[PDB]
């Protein structure tokens, strides 16, 4: 009977968080705020495996799935490490921290 | 199973428009036929299925005004 | 295509009735060897009595296939109706868009020509 | 037992709409016709079946207005 | 003796709606047919036969208002 | 001879409503058909005879108002 | 199941006519042994004079049941319709979803297989 | 594939307008027939498919006035 | 490729007006029926095609008024 | 070809009025028919083709009034 009203602070910086849309090829239910990379073969949008290095392109903005033809994702901004739906393949924290280096997306 | 439904319904619409909605077939003792729909209701059925399925947006919201 | 104004409609009707009526029969042997065609198969019942009682009640299979896909079909070669196999006994002349293939059962009896 | 009949009615709606609502069937000496209906009645029937079945939301209670 | 009546009425409604109310059946030398009933009247009969039975309510009285 | 009339009328009403009222019957040289009657007037007739006979109470005398 | 879009309709037609017409009879003897199947039994007249007057007025019973249960029916086995007794003597080829059954009366005459 | 069926529908419209939209064709027990349409719906279908495809401008946006 | 269409449509209208727009053709086993059009839509098609094609001046706009 | 077209059309109109607008021609084995047209539309078509043709005066400009 102890309800905790935790405040929601997804982003972690003052930089703007722009969005973008693109057709996606998610094979599983993808919750929002999830890293994703462009497919190598089909050049479609799929959730980041956590093993490819630097292939990740952005953070999913709204929930989608296989049925969703296209989807919207964050293309700019900075978020926090805790509230990112990292894939279970990603083991060490440092590579996750540096994963979005070189893009308009940063993590803290 | 909505995209192929849309494709089949749209193809049926187009062939009915042009020439190719066969109603009756007869084989001298082995004959059948099908009921026919209407152009307007078929069109609205097409519109309903496409708007309910995940294809691209086809209609916006009202219309703004300004001087 | 052809100076008819009517055979075009005939061919379209034939294609439609093939699509909506009949099954897919695949051919074996012959110059066509293996090929798949769509045709409406029927098998009327015929009986002969010959002598006192010689009831030999049988069937007269017909397929009504388009001539274009069965050009130079010959007669010696066989045919298969899915799981079942037949052999073309005769071919009717085309009526304008197709003809009738009349079939016998089993294996064709020899050749007996030379 | 609402899901199977809902699916059957939806498939029948699509089939009737496109080309295949066969009314009469005749093999030699054996004719039989199944009576046909309109499409508005079929659509309202499938809608009411879906809404009475424990399916997802399809309707919203009016619509408020704010400034 | 009304539960099976409701079941028969519902089944007839369903089959008539989709594809399966045969209006005429013909055998060589033996043909019969049945008069066709409108869908709205069948729905009226369904509703009245269901409500007159002791089964649970599908209907409630008029709704009031309050600020 | 009124209760059996009522029962026969109700049974015929149900038969007509579902699928059963045979319009015509054809045998070899036997074409016999009966004219159909509308469900609305059939219902009016059965209700009239039911309230005419010694059946139980169905109708009520208007409705008064009170604060 | 049916690769025609029309054989499903014909199967519905045949089941409908068998349900709204005809009767159900119990197969006797044969590999089916005890079983019940519903068909549409008719029986026209047949007259033969043989000599000058040897009129042998009889009947030509037919059943016309569907093809599914009529398989492995053979010929020597009998069949009882309602209270009467008959026996199959000829089976028509499948017309697509059914076939006619011709019924003699009483006991089939011998076998005379070999 | 837009211009292909655009041209097909235009040709079908021209045929129907002129003389030889085949309503039905039969030859010795081989009878088929195709459902017919209306010129109004065919023309509006032509117009809407033309708008959907990349054909040049045919209609414009109102017209202002000036003294 | 519109002028020949115009000529064909004008000839078709002329023969249809006079005596020569054939509906059915029967040759002891082969029959062809052609859909029946009207006159209003036909002349509307004539007018629209002639105004769209390279046909010369035939139509003028409003009117002036003076004393 | 205006003159002979007009003559043929007028003769056909007169024949239709009198006795010989043949709807169908049937010889055993060969049956054909031509479409049937109205009379007022034919008359107005005759009038408009006449006024298009360089024939004599047929119309006048409104009407004048004077005390």
């Amino acid at each position: 009977s102890k309800e905790t009203f935790t405040h929601y602070q997804p982003q972690g910086n003052s930089d703007p968080a722009h969005t973008a849309t693109a057709p996606g090829g998610l094979s599983a239910k993808a919750p929002a705020m999830t890293p994703l990379m462009l497919d190598t073969s089909s050049r479609k949008l799929v959730a980041w495996d956590g093993t490819t290095d630097g292939a990740a392109v952005g953070i999913l903005a709204v929930a989608a799935d296989q049925t969703s033809t296209t989807l919207t994702f964050y293309k700019s901004g900075t978020f926090r490490y805790e509230d990112v739906l990292w894939p279970e393949a990603a083991s060490d924290e440092t590579k996750k921290r540096t994963a979005f280096a070189g893009t308009a997306i940063s993590i803290v | 199973t909505r995209q192929e439904e849309l494709a089949a319904a749209r193809a049926a619409l187009h062939d009915l428009m042009t020439g190719k909605r066969v109603a009756t077939v007869q084989k001298d003792g082995r004959r059948v036929e099908f009921t026919a729909t209407s152009v307007s209701d078929l069109k609205k059925y097409i519109a309903e299925l496409e708007v309910q399925t995940g294809m691209t947006q086809r209609r916006r919201g009202p219309a703004g005004f300004y001087v | 295509d052809f100076d008819n104004l009517f055979d075009a409609a005939i061919a379209r009707a034939d294609e439609t009735i093939r699509g909506y009526m009949g099954t897919s029969a695949t051919i074996t042997s012959g110059e066509q060897s293996g090929a798949v065609i769509r045709g409406v198969f029927d098998d009327p019942e015929n009986i002969s009595y010959a002598g006192q009682g010689v009831r030999v009640e049988g069937s007269s299979p017909s397929l009504f296939v388009r001539t274009d896909e069965v050009r130079q079909l010959r007669r010696g070669d066989t045919l298969t109706i899915g799981e079942e196999n037949f052999w073309v006994d005769r071919v009717s002349p085309d009526d304008g868009g197709s003809c009738h293939l009349w079939l016998g059962r089993g294996v064709p009896p020899a050749v007996n020509r030379r």
